[PDB]
RNA sequence: AAGGUCACGGCGAGACGAGCCGUUUAUCAUUACGAUAGGUGUCAAGUGGAAGUGCAGUGAUGUAUGCAGCUGAGGCAUCCUAACAGACCCACAGACUUGAAC
RNA sequence: GGCCAGUGAGACGAUGGGGGAUAAGCUUCAUCGUCGAGAGGGAAACAGCCCGGAUCACCAGCUAAGGCCCCUAAAUGACC
RNA sequence: CUAUAACGGUCCUAAGGUAGCGAAAUUCCUUGUCGGGUAAGUUCCGACCCGCACGAAAGGCGUAACGAUCUGGGCACUGUCUCGGAGAGAGGCUCGGUGAAAUAGACAUGUCUGUGAAGAUGCGGACUACCUGCACCUGGACAGAAAGACCCUAUGAAGCU
RNA sequence: UUCACAUCGACGGGAAGGUUUGGCACCUCGAUGUCGGCUCUUCGCCACCUGGGGCUGUAGUAUGUUCCAAGGGUUGGGCUGUUCGCCCAUUAAAGCGGUACGUGAGCUGGGUUCAGAACGUCGUGAGACAGUUCGGUCCAUAUCCGGUGUGGGCGUUAGAGCAUUGAGAGGACCUUUCCCUAGUACGAGAGGACCGGGAAGGACGCACCUCUGGUGUACCAGUUAUCGUGCCCACGGUAAACGCUGGGUAGCCAAGUGCGGAGCGGAUAACUGCUGAAAGCAUCUAAGUAGUAAGCCCACCCCAAGAUGAGUGCUCUCCUA
């Protein structure tokens, strides 16, 4: 997990998802696998 | 809700079990003053739940008032002292005329739990009770023994309530937990337990078995 | 019942006298030790051939009490003295002659005790 | 300790007819004990 | 609290309590019927059935450890020569509890002992 | 404690807490707090005045 | 009236109230209840050999009677004493209204 | 002008500023409003905020500020 | 070699601290650094001297004996303690007698939370509580005392220099 | 080693909290008693450990950081009046704070350093130091609220004796090594698992006295001084509330003895998902739905219908004029 609550989008394939309120940011690395503001 | 019916029996003393491989347990010695006559069975027709309804210490008649004798009676049993029921989930096949008991059905079951009024200890302090600390015995304290700080400060302006204070310790009925039967006597009306039950010789003490 | 400021005779030849035991490990209780115990002892005096000198905080067991010794037999052992043996982590001691006798139960932890002890009751 | 304040007719008039009150417990045991020492075979009161 | 102890302590000490005992029932044996609290007619009753028959054996030992327990000297002697041909076959029970009206000025519970 | 743990466990408490608010909570709310009658089941005890059916002014239930 | 309360004899219950157990031709017989407390008689149990006498010793003392003597808060038996005499509170179909069948 | 008093510790709110850290229900000034010395209504309660200036009576009506589901008076009002 | 100053010059005074002592009843930094004691020692003892701010009759440095003096350590000893427990008295509890006191606006005298002279049983909302005793405990009533000894004001009082 | 974002993050910026030192002087000086310790709470999470997970420059052990989670725990000591802090032995870890020092109408030392004295320094001096040292009275019967126990009255629509359901509330739901799996996965070796079981502990709690004891002024036994029982013997009194000792039954107690902390029970927080659309690709979700936390609830032990919403069941009694 990170909590980055403002940071953008930054591997290619980060896709962004809001789920159950919370936008989260996914990609193939798990490095960017964040839970955003 | 309990697991099946069990009965009831007085205390008559402790002493140590030898086993033939050589340990010295110390068991409790319960004795049965009466047979436990299933007096009065409570089904999910006639009552909100079901329960099977005992009693124990066979009487006189003069010891035994005009609504309690006629409520034995109603069951066409001997008038009896002590009445309990156990709550017993509806698979029951219990008839309340005169089912005399035998204690047969604790010893394959080596796990029993019993519940009795504990020996009260009248009015005690937090020492005992909660089992607090004493003060300074000496270098010129002077709450010795005492209840200490009761609240905060001015913010509760009261003191929170269930707080640990003296009061009458014993009386209340407690019940402890799968404790392992031993050698009963066919003959002698007697059940060697292995523990401590509560309360001095003389006492009416459930022995029912576990709910784990 | 073995306190944290008690002095325990060796029952050993390791190279002391007695100790001022601290701390015990194991059995968390550290106000009542009993039987096979380790005990962080500190070295209250001991013999000056011999590298234990004074002051040398050491491990050791506790083998006697006067404490009572509850078994499962019906008997309860009690001595008359308290003792401790300079002990190693690994099991044996550094002191191979053991003074006095010991108990049995302690055998199922530490043997190297039993098998160097002069009685075992 | 000391009082902060002081009662009304109302509470001491409660605690003394309570206290009152108690003693009015205690002889109608005396009116039993005083009708026993009547005419009786009653084993006591030499 | 006082589960199973069964001696009767007065409101007194112990060994002032031994006294009031061994005086009010040498004195109990003196005059027969005596006036009491209740709590003294109690604890003299056990006692008091203790030396009724300690010296119904009259042998010297019994007559011995009576004559240490009651004060006056010549109540022992006047009380084995009485004891066999009075209270022969009673096996116990030898006095009786009458109460009678509380005492003026502590509303004590007041007794009062015969020898039956 | 949540509603659908209320709901699953005992559900008259439910609008029993409703109407407890809506009452003036003094000595005359409390009188006519009695005079509700929250019933779990499909049908109700009482045969007291024969219950002619309650009349609704809302238009969004 | 049923049932309580006082009194009574107490408690493994208890500050006081509470609570609990008794409150007597207190079994009679073929087999669980009608011994509450004290005393008594015995049995566990504690300290541990009592007094008196004899014997040995100059005497301190030891020894036999004699696990004797006292203790008996505990168990059982026993009605010998006290549970006698009483008193008091609560009574007399349980307001009013609907529905059902009888 | 004559006789004759008190008062000379102010407080907050808007604007104009200084001190502060453009921090304080902070401190000091300048104009104004209220309280002080002001009741009532709205503000849940609550000196200074809004309406408003209480001679008294009425089991009279219309309104300002503010509100119209229930506690608690008036719309479970209408249309975007 | 790194140092440190035997030694030197200069300014100002009346003179620039002698012996001995020295992180001391004196050392702020500081729990200075080292050694001893202790498992571990801001306390203690022995030293170095960087003495904020020792020092020679406001005496300095020592020491036998002495001290209800201060302080550091050790042996024996124990409820001081771990960790409490039992028993005996005088109270406390009950009954009968006698019988006050401080205090007190009237008290029909809840909890949370919020507001308010900024810490509310008394105002607001909610929740909780049948009435009334007895025995203990003292968190609050900004509890009782007693016109705050501390702080400031008085064109106050007094002692002393 | 490459690589801003495994981990730190310079130069800067934006917040929250009211736990430090501060600023204001708004309540209180016809009195709000500071700092530390003992006893005893309760609460917050900004998490030291325990439970679950993500990421790791995570091979495994151990981690680093972070999310959910405050149920429970958070040692014994040498120094100092100490808070803080240093050190020793450890432990799963030895958390930080609020409650006016949390708590002196519950209790004791340094201090608002009170009155005596001494050292340094300042002052001509009296005296003084946010310098040091020695000594230095701390009160109290609870009126009310609050609390813990325990009643009495009345109510519960006739009056009772029992028997329980349980709304609501309490307590308990804690934790560590060791062994099998297995020296197996992993690793060149060295090391050494997750998961699922067992066993021994620790604290806490509920009991009990069968054993081991402490006390035991019911007791019995030894002995000193003395006075009485006429005297010898033998006893009794006193040497506070045992003369001093030696043991002890029943009580009470623990250090002793038993037991407890259970749940393929329910729903969830973080997370992993299963189908799966708004953008014919996708995505834990927007429809539905699955695993799962020492957390919540239930089950567990006790009280419990004054639960005025006053319950349910059985049984007794209301007669005469």
């Amino acid at each position: 997990m990170k909590i980055r609550a403002s940071v953008r989008p930054i591997c290619e394939k980060c896709r962004l998802i809001r789920r159950r309120g919370r936008i989260i940011v996914i990609c193939s690395n798990p490095k960017h696998k964040q839970r955003q503001g | 809700v309990d697991a099946g019916i069990g009965v009831m029996g007085t205390k008559l003393g402790m002493m140590s079990f030898f086993e033939e491989d050589g340990t010295v347990v110390p068991v409790t010695v319960i004795g049965f003053k009466e047979g436990n006559i299933v007096t009065q069975v409570k089904t999910e027709s006639t009552d909100g739940y079901n329960a099977v309804q005992v009693g124990y210490e066979r009487l006189r008649d003069r010891k035994l008032t005009m609504p309690e004798r006629g409520h034995l009676n109603k069951a066409g049993v001997i008038p009896m002292r002590h009445l309990q029921e156990f709550r017993l989930v509806s698979v029951d096949d219990f008839t309340p005329s005169q089912k005399l008991l035998f204690e047969e059905l604790f010893k394959e079951g080596d796990m029993v739990d019993i519940s009795g009024t504990t020996i009260g200890k009248g009015f005690q302090g937090g020492i005992k009770r909660h089992n607090f600390k004493r003060g300074l015995m000496t270098h010129g304290s002077k709450s010795h023994r005492a209840l200490g700080s009761i609240g905060a400060g001015t913010t509760p302006g009261h003191v929170y309530k269930g707080k640990k204070m003296p009061g009458r310790m014993g009386g209340t009925k407690t019940k402890i937990r799968k404790l392992k039967i031993m050698k009963i006597d066919t003959d002698l009306r007697v059940v060697m337990i292995k523990g401590a039950v509560p309360g001095k010789p003389g006492n009416l003490l459930r022995l029912a078995p576990a709910k784990i | 019942m073995i306190q944290p400021q008690t002095h325990l005779n060796v029952a050993d030849n390791s190279g002391a006298r007695e100790l001022m035991c601290i701390r015990i490990i194991g059995a968390s209780n550290r106000r009542y030790a009993r039987i096979g115990d380790v005990i962080v002892a500190v070295i209250k005096e001991a013999i000056p051939n011999t590298p234990l000198e004074r002051s040398e905080v050491i491990r050791a067991v506790v083998v006697r009490t006067c404490k009572e010794l509850k078994r499962d037999n019906g008997m309860i052992i009690r001595y008359d003295d308290n003792a401790a043996v300079i002990i190693d982590q690994e099991g044996n001691p550094k002191g191979t002659r053991i003074f006095g006798a010991i108990a049995r139960e302690l055998r199922q932890k530490f043997a190297k005790i039993v098998s160097l002890a002069p009685e075992v009751l | 300790a000391v009082p902060k304040k002081r009662t009304s007719i109302y509470k001491k008039r409660i605690r003394k007819n309570i206290w009152k009150k108690k003693g009015y417990w205690a002889a109608l045991k005396a009116f039993s004990l005083a009708k026993s020492l009547s005419t009786g075979n009653s084993k006591s009161f030499f | 609290m006082k589960h199973g102890r069964k001696i009767h302590r007065l409101s007194r000490p112990a060994d002032q309590r031994r006294a009031l005992l061994r005086g009010l029932t040498t004195q109990l044996l003196k005059h027969g019927r005596i006036k009491t609290t209740r709590a003294k007619a109690s604890a003299m009753r056990k006692y008091v059935d203790k030396m009724i028959t300690l010296a119904k054996e009259g042998s010297l030992h019994k007559r011995r450890q009576a004559l240490g327990f009651i004060y006056e000297k010549q109540i022992v002697h006047a009380l084995f020569a009485e004891v066999p041909e009075r209270y022969g076959d009673r096996n116990g029970g030898y006095t009786r509890i009458i109460r009678t009206l509380p005492r003026r000025g502590d509303n004590a519970p007041m007794a009062y002992i015969e020898l039956v | 404690e949540t509603f659908d743990q209320l709901q699953k466990r005992i559900p008259e408490r439910i609008i029993e807490h409703a109407v407890r608010g809506m009452l003036p909570k003094g000595r005359l709310g409390r009188y006519l707090f009695n005079h509700l009658k929250v019933y779990k089941g499909a049908e109700h005890p009482h045969q007291a005045q024969q219950p002619i059916d309650l009349p609704l002014r809302d238009k969004r239930i």
